[PDB]
């Protein structure tokens, strides 16, 4: 039958779903738990390469905001890898348009 | 059987004289009575050719007599009396007709006393103050009048009309569960005493003297027009054997067919007409409560057909003139 | 008094607008709004074999009084449970109390165990479209399963020539894209002495699939 | 409605004692020697180091909820760099003619000494403090 | 009508005649028409007082009355700072439930033992229940100095207050960006007449390292929130508010200030680790 | 609906008196009424349990469809004629009017048919002692038919029912305060078999009051009181009771 | 035992709206939207939509507890404006938002060749 994860975990298209943002931590979005350096103990993000260091003689950017999400879909093959990205784009939608909706025919 | 409301019932007792004394739970005891309030009624006209604003009266009176007999020892008398009382008690709902005046525009003056009056020729017709109706102390002369004889047909009107109230009344307790009781929601039932012969008498009347006027308007072509009960025919039927719900129903609502006439009295109506490949024009005037509509309608039936019907007497003027110019001419 | 009803089976919320508009030129005045429920009684009976029938739908309309017309097998049944809608001559002899509710409710709650209730679909908020010979009313059917389509019903004094009024609205579906629709006038067959009761009957052919 | 206090001070020093983002500052004003200055202040946001001078001001108003933008069109109060709110919660006594109060901008402590401003400071939730520089 | 099996249903009607109907199985279980004086012995709803106990019960509060909240799984759920009086842990504890059967018997339950009036005790003339665990911990957390809060975090963590006046507390820091600070957001938990003073070793007016309490008309000043705080402690945030406010007043307390703490740490986040036992 | 109400009789003897009495205490003529009923239980070769899709306990019952026959349907001789319906009952007592009523049932003398009130009751409520018989009725009228078979025979049918039993009743009815109805009545068993009248000997007596509420405790115990003050004030001439609840349940039986 | 179908999530109850508008007493145009079979999901993305808006003066949603998919949403305006309209438009932009996060994601895909 039809369904959705919700009802019950069988009904996931999806296997794990890797989501990152600010590969170095300009936010200030985590304070690292650290015993000498965090630098040096905290592992640099793959996605380092694709942002710019921030350069230590600089103030910091309170103004900042998050932009920019390094993500991995993961298929588990009921829906192909892009459907999984499509059909989640257009269940958000759906589900958004059923609001607008409702305050209609209120 | 129906309901004035106040004060309505009778009391009897016997004196030592072997007559019975008349006592009532108010309206106070005076063996057969003590002093005696008739409706009476009244109208006058002021004419004088237009000439000095001079109004007179005539006046349909109801005198029996001034002698009394109702005999001590005698119930029959006394019957006689107790119908006396009756009339008394009909008095009472010339109040009612009072009240009714209230919904109105034509006279009720400082809350004290109430005329009844409308306004062509000006004209009076009727009365009995906020304070009453018919108190007994007069000089006695017979010398009649036009305006008299009239206004003795008012007040058997007026007096009848609220034997209809009286009546559908009656229709409604004897038909349905809750009974009939407070009487008169949106002046529509009261208003039908008092209000609708004063509607009648002057509102269709004159509002028709003036719309053949205006269909003198059209008199300039050499035509023809023609007037019917037609209107009246078309809705209100009298003494139909048709009945309601019931046999017993079917009966009172046949009683208040006939006499419905009178208390439904919104004009007839009327039409004119031409033929020579032909075409056709036709009006209604309708009072609602004294206020006059006239709504008209009008066809030329010629081998293609072409139409128009418009439902305000400034406008009726113009329609005319308008008429005149798409007639022959 | 002709009538058909048109129901538009793949539909969303906002097709009855589209449909309004396509007709907002074609108008003359809009009365005030009627509503319809529609209810699908299964029967309960299996000594009865597949042989003959089971099923009757029943329509109340909120046409000024609250009447419900019950549909079994092409016959069909006329009920009020309006007081005042009551033959007066039954409440006199005391035939009736005069207390009417309605027949539905005393399908579901009294003769529950020979019927049940399968389907209700309601019509809320219709609204009244006024042409010349032709009214033409519309509606957003609701099911408890959730939106169900969009309904069209079709009055016309005018025994003349209804045949070119129906087929000019299937034009104006053609046009707002209104694709796999549904439509009845009846088949020809059943006869009026009330055609109220049968147009508000047909309904059904257009609800069967 | 208006001003109450204001002086340019010198920032003797600047102390994080565990303190990530937040640093207690030491200044004294480069025109009355009476006064002094103890501020917390957040040195993420508005960074200062010693011997900085800065235009230091009070002001009791530029009441009821808070709103977020329009400011663009809306007179922004501030001819400053770095600006708090906060509550007066002490008035100290420091012998003579001198007085110290303190001020509470959410945790966030402030102690100003001097003598003047008798006509000026009162206990008020109503306190802004502006700085530029 | 609902019946034994739906839940705000009933089980029984007793009538004047004294003979219990059973509605599960009385053929007239549906056309069954009540008259004044019957008894419909109707299912525990929300609101209801009931007794609630933990076994041994060597203490007045083992047993306290609380308010019913009929809700989903098959475990009884209790408020976490309730825990401390009856001695309870979730590491497979049971709790026993009595119902009263009587108006009388309801309002001794409502009116004697309720757990709002069991607060300050007189075992030890102090609070008998604080804030514990999860909400003690973020407390410290979100009341430091360090601490600020962005407007839209702000804004909800203001809207789970059940009972806040709808006020949008003017930031501490307004620009270079709008910032409110731990001890402005958690002070609308505390309500307007609250005065508490602390101070602990090396507090000045002035607080240097955050040391002590100032809490001036339900509103922090200084000092970081924790155990002798906000703890079941003799001087207490919570022994002044049932004081000063009411047990009912206190009893919203500690629901407004775990509200606001537990969110908090939600997206704050805090977790231990062996390198945190590594010198 | 709730159907509150009190009976008790009086043989033909006591009619003409009773009557006169009667008029002047409700102040009415009484007005003369008739109705037939006619009863339907569901079809015996169908079959089905006793539960909803919300599963409760519900009994198969019968239902009634009444309404009022015109009297040209109903009367003997015109020689007797007149209006009144006392004297008329005796004209009426033992036997039967035309009847044969089976022909209405499926029209005649190419159709539709009439207007009726169908009903189903409840047994009156259980009560240790109650002072008046307390009745609950479930109606709805039936206005006109339309489709293949619109007899209202064939729509029974359709619905799973089959005519019972039926009877006619003639009476008169006093209207009266707040909503009380008094019906003096005379009931006719209709078979094909020939007509026999039920209540032979006298009139059925029933003063009742039909209310809306039934949730409104006040209204109803108001009408309790009616009902009361009825039986009370011609207690002594003749007793108004309720009826054994066993006899007024038109269930299975 | 206990359980609640799982279903309850996200299909509504018997007579039970997806949206419940309640008007809030202690601030001035300002309202509260209860979400039925509702998370985070949506609430926290129209939230933040709202925070966009210039005209919004306040915007929040809580889970009032996890055992029920439902959420309440407060909205206040600046007056003039209605909070409805704000929610309105907050829907539109995240749809529009949406609408163009496909297209290019489509288009970026088909330039894929794996
Ligand atoms: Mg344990």
């Amino acid at each position: 039958k039809k369904g959705i994860a919700k009802e019950h975990a069988k009904w996931g298209p999806a296997a794990a779903i890797e989501f990152e943002y600010d590969p170095w931590n300009k936010l200030k979005h985590t304070d690292y738990w650290y015993e000498q350096d965090s630098a040096k103990e905290w592992p640099q993000s793959k996605n380092c390469e694709y942002e710019d260091p921030p350069n230590e003689g600089d103030p910091f950017d309170y103004k900042a905001q998050a932009d920019t999400f390094y993500m991995n879909v993961e298929s588990v093959g009921s829906i192909p890898v892009d459907q999984v990205v499509v059909r989640g784009i257009d269940t958000l939608q759906k589900k958004v348009a059923s609001i607008l909706l409702a305050l209609t025919q209120m | 059987g129906s309901t004035y409301k106040h004060d309505r019932g009778i009391a009897n007792i016997r004196n030592n004289i072997e007559s019975q004394n008349l006592d009532l739970i108010p309206h106070g005891t005076d063996f057969v009575h003590s002093v005696k309030k008739f409706l009476r009624v009244r109208i006058f006209t002021k004419i004088e050719s237009e000439d000095d604003y001079i109004l007179s009266g005539e006046s349909v009176m109801d005198r029996d007599s001034e002698s009394e007999e109702a005999e001590t020892k005698d119930i029959r008398k006394q019957i006689q009396l107790l119908k006396k009382i009756i009339f008394e008690k009909e008095l009472m709902y010339q109040i009612k007709k009072e009240c009714a005046l209230l919904i109105s525009y034509g006279v009720s003056i400082e809350n004290e006393n109430k005329v009844i009056i409308e306004l062509p020729n000006e004209k009076f017709e009727i009365e009995l103050l906020s304070l009453d109706d018919d108190s007994i102390v007069n000089h006695e002369q017979d010398l009649p009048k036009i305006n008299d004889k009239r206004a003795n047909l008012m007040l058997v009107m007026l007096r009848l009309l609220l034997v209809v109230i009286f009546k559908k009344t009656l229709r409604s307790r004897i038909s349905s569960p809750h009974g009939l009781i407070n009487l008169n929601v949106d002046d529509d039932i009261l208003i039908i005493r008092p209000i609708l012969g004063k509607v009648r008498f002057a509102n269709y009347k004159l509002l028709l003297k003036k719309i053949i006027k205006d269909y003198v308007l059209d008199i300039v072509p050499g035509s023809s027009i023609t007037e019917t009960e037609v209107e009246r025919e078309q809705p209100q039927e009298n003494k139909n054997i048709d009945d309601e719900n019931i046999t017993k129903l079917n009966k009172e609502i046949r009683a208040f067919d006939k006499l419905l006439n009178i208390p439904r009295r919104e004009l007839k109506i009327n039409l004119p007409l031409t033929e020579h490949k032909s075409p056709n024009l036709s009006l209604m005037l309708e009072s609602p409560n004294y206020c006059n509509a006239l709504i008209h309608i009008k066809f030329s039936a010629g081998t293609e057909a072409n139409a128009v019907s418009f439902d305000v007497e400034d406008f009726l003027h113009f329609i005319v003139a308008e008429y005149i110019q798409q007639k022959k001419v | 008094g002709k009538s058909a009803v048109i129901f538009v089976e793949r539909a969303t919320p906002a097709t009855l607008t589209e449909l309004k508009d396509a007709l907002s030129n074609s108008i003359l005045s809009v009365r005030d709004p009627w509503s319809i429920d529609f209810r699908t009684y299964r029967c309960s009976i299996k000594n009865l074999p597949a042989d003959v029938s089971k099923l009757m739908y029943s329509i109340t309309f909120h046409h000024h009084g609250r009447q419900t017309v019950l549909i079994k097998d092409n016959s069909a049944m006329v009920t009020t449970a309006a007081a005042a809608d009551i033959p007066p001559a039954l409440v006199f002899n005391g035939s009736s109390t005069g207390v009417p509710e309605s027949i539905d409710t005393i399908l579901s709650s009294k003769l529950s165990n020979i019927w049940m209730q399968r389907q209700l679909i309601k019509g809320d908020a219709g609204e009244t479209l006024i042409l010349d010979g032709l009214t033409v009313r519309l509606v957003n059917l609701f099911s408890s399963t959730g939106f169900k389509g969009l309904l069209i019903e079709l009055q016309a004094d005018e025994a003349g020539e209804f045949e070119t009024k129906i087929a000019g609205i299937e034009g104006h579906l053609a046009e707002i894209r209104a694709k796999e629709y549904k439509t009845s006038s009846d088949s020809l067959g059943p006869d009026t002495s009330n055609e109220i009761c049968d147009l508000a009957y047909q309904y059904v052919r257009a609800l069967e699939l | 409605s208006n001003t109450l206090f204001d002086d340019i001070f010198q920032v003797s020093e600047v102390d994080p004692g565990r303190y990530n983002k937040v640093c207690r500052i030491e200044a004294a004003s480069t025109t009355q020697d009476q006064c002094k200055l103890t501020l917390d202040i957040n040195v993420e946001l508005f960074p200062v180091a010693a011997q900085d001078s800065l235009t230091v001001t009070i002001a009791s108003s530029l009441t009821r909820s808070w709103r977020p933008p329009q400011a663009g069109d809306r007179s922004l109060a501030d001819d400053y760099d770095y600006v708090m709110y906060g509550t007066a919660y002490k008035f100290e006594e420091v012998s003579k003619d001198l007085i110290a109060v303190y001020y509470s901008f959410g945790g966030l402590l402030m102690r100003l000494e001097g003598n003047y401003r008798n006509l000026n400071n009162l206990k008020q939730e109503n306190a802004y403090l502006l700085i530029r520089r | 009508r609902n019946g034994p099996n739906e839940h705000p249903g009933a089980k029984y009607v007793i009538r004047d005649s004294g003979d219990r109907i059973d509605l599960r199985y009385s053929k007239r279980a549906g056309d069954i028409q009540l008259q004044y004086g019957w008894k419909v012995e109707r299912h525990i709803m929300d609101n209801d007082p009931v007794l609630f106990n933990r076994q041994p019960s060597l203490h007045k509060m083992s047993m306290m009355a609380h308010r019913v909240k009929v809700i989903p799984y098959s475990t009884f759920r209790l408020n976490l700072s309730v825990t401390s009086p009856y001695n309870a842990d979730f590491d497979g504890d049971e709790m026993n439930l009595h119902v009263p059967q009587s108006e009388e018997t309801r309002a001794e339950l409502s009116q004697l033992c309720a757990v709002p009036l069991q607060i300050v005790s007189p075992q030890s003339n102090k609070p008998c229940m604080g804030i514990v665990q999860d909400t003690l911990c973020g407390i410290r957390k979100l009341t430091l100095r360090d601490t600020f809060i962005e407007l839209d975090q702000v804004l909800n963590m203001l809207y789970w207050v059940p009972d806040w006046d709808g006020v949008i507390p003017t930031p501490a820091i307004i620009k270079p960006k709008p910032l409110w600070s731990g001890k402005q957001i958690l002070s609308v938990a505390i309500p307007n007449g609250i005065h508490l003073q602390r101070f602990d070793e090396g507090t000045t007016l002035l607080s240097p390292k955050d040391n002590g309490m100032l809490i001036i008309d339900g509103q922090i000043i200084f000092g970081v929130v924790e155990k002798k705080t906000v703890g079941s402690s003799n001087g207490g945030l919570i022994h002044v508010v049932t004081r000063e406010k009411g047990p009912q007043v206190c009893a919203k307390l500690f629901g407004n200030i775990q509200k606001v703490v537990n969110f908090w740490l939600l997206h704050n986040g805090f977790s231990t680790g062996i390198g945190d036992t590594i010198a | 609906v709730q159907q509150l109400s009190l009976f008790g009789s009086i043989g033909d003897d006591g009619y003409d008196l009773l009557i006169s009495t009667l008029t002047t205490i409700s102040g009415n003529p009484p007005l003369l009424y008739n109705s037939l009923c006619t009863v339907w239980k569901p079809n015996p070769s169908y079959d089905v349990e006793n539960v909803n899709s919300r599963n409760q306990l519900v009994e198969p019952n019968r239902i009634k469809l009444s309404k009022e026959v015109p009297f040209s349907y109903l009367i003997d001789e015109t020689m007797m004629d007149k209006p009144l319906n006392f004297r008329i009952l005796k004209s009426f007592t033992n036997d039967k009017i035309p009847l044969n009523y089976a022909m209405t049932r499926n029209i005649l003398h190419n159709e539709s048919c009439s207007p009726w009130s169908l009903q189903i009751s409840d047994i009156p409520a259980a009560g240790n002692n109650r002072s008046v018989s307390m009745q609950t009725i479930a109606e709805t009228i039936i206005l006109s038919s339309a489709g293949k078979n619109s007899s209202v025979s064939s729509l029974m049918n359709g619905l799973g029912y089959v005519f019972e039993f039926q009877y006619l009743t003639i009476g008169v009815k006093f209207f009266m305060k707040h909503g009380l109805i008094l019906e003096l009545q005379k009931i006719w068993q209709i078979e094909e078999a020939g007509n026999s009248q039920i209540t032979s000997g006298g009139f059925l007596l029933k003063a009742y009051i039909n209310v809306s509420r039934g949730t409104d405790i006040d209204r109803i115990n108001y009408t309790e009181t009616a009902l009361m003050n009825l039986k009370k004030e011609l207690q002594g001439y003749i007793e108004l009771s309720v009826p054994d609840r066993q006899s007024m349940d038109s269930r299975v039986a | 035992m206990n359980a609640p179908d799982r279903f309850e999530l996200f299909l509504l109850g018997e007579g039970e709206s997806k949206l419940k508008i309640d008007p809030d007493t202690k601030a001035p145009n300002a309202v509260v939207i209860t979400f039925e079979k509702e998370d985070h999901t949506l609430g926290n993305l129209i939230r933040a939509e709202l925070l966009n808006d210039r005209k919004v003066l306040f915007a929040a949603y809580k889970v009032e507890h996890p055992f029920f998919a439902r959420f309440k949403l407060r909205i206040q305006t600046t007056e003039g404006y209605d909070p409805k309209d704000a929610l309105k438009n907050a829907c539109n932009s995240i749809i529009n938002k949406l609408g163009a996060l496909k297209t290019n994601f489509e288009t970026e895909w088909n330039l894929q060749t794996l």
